[PDB]
């Protein structure tokens, strides 16, 4: 059952993702 | 009395450290009478806006890593680490990543002080630092760092 190789994997790329989008975006009015 | 010193490091580390420490430890520890960072000031207000912002409207997020990570000692340190870099291999740099990845880690600091484990915490701060200024360094210093991204997210709150 799940392996942290990749789950940290998995997180990871999700991480970088949330980010990369995050400032695309910003809800609290990018300020 | 050589070039080399660097502000950006010390203030990064200075900032990050004393930051994971007085917002994982709950309590307040402003007893500088001589300091003062007004840069300090400004980032981290910015990082309080977009931290707590990210942290209610991304909270599943940071709440999903967090339940498939799961620490409880400076061993995963490592594997925190590679997780970073395993990131940053891509190549994307910019603020929306720096202040996600910033902001999942105090999270999981926060946690790691409620499960009684703050040792694990250096590692945390001293990572995030790290690979931040030894991998994107440049960015940072391109983008101006630390003022660059008051003014890319301004926190202008004066009236006159």
């Amino acid at each position: 059952s799940e392996s942290q190789e990749d789950i940290i994997r998995n997180i990871a790329r999700h991480l970088a993702q949330v980010g990369d989008s995050m400032d695309r975006s910003i809800p609290p009015g990018l300020v | 009395a050589e070039e080399e010193e660097d502000e950006l490091y010390r203030q990064s580390l200075e900032i990050i450290s004393r930051y994971l420490r007085e917002q994982a430890t709950g309590a307040k520890d402003t007893k500088p009478m001589g300091r003062s960072g007004a840069t300090s000031r400004k980032a981290l207000e910015t990082l309080r806006r977009v931290g707590d912002g990210v942290q209610r409207n991304h909270e599943t997020a940071f709440q999903g890593m967090l339940r498939k990570l799961d620490i409880k000692n400076e061993d995963d340190v490592k594997s925190l680490s590679r997780v970073m870099i395993h990131v940053f291999s891509d190549g994307v740099t910019n603020w929306g990543r720096i202040v996600t990845l910033i902001s999942f880690g105090a999270f999981v600091a926060k946690h790691l002080k409620t499960i009684n484990q703050e040792s694990c915490i250096e590692p945390l701060a001293e990572s995030i630092t790290d690979v931040l200024v030894r991998t994107k360094r440049d960015w940072l210093v391109k983008q101006r760092g630390w003022d660059g991204f008051v003014e890319f997210f301004h926190v202008e709150d004066l009236e006159g």
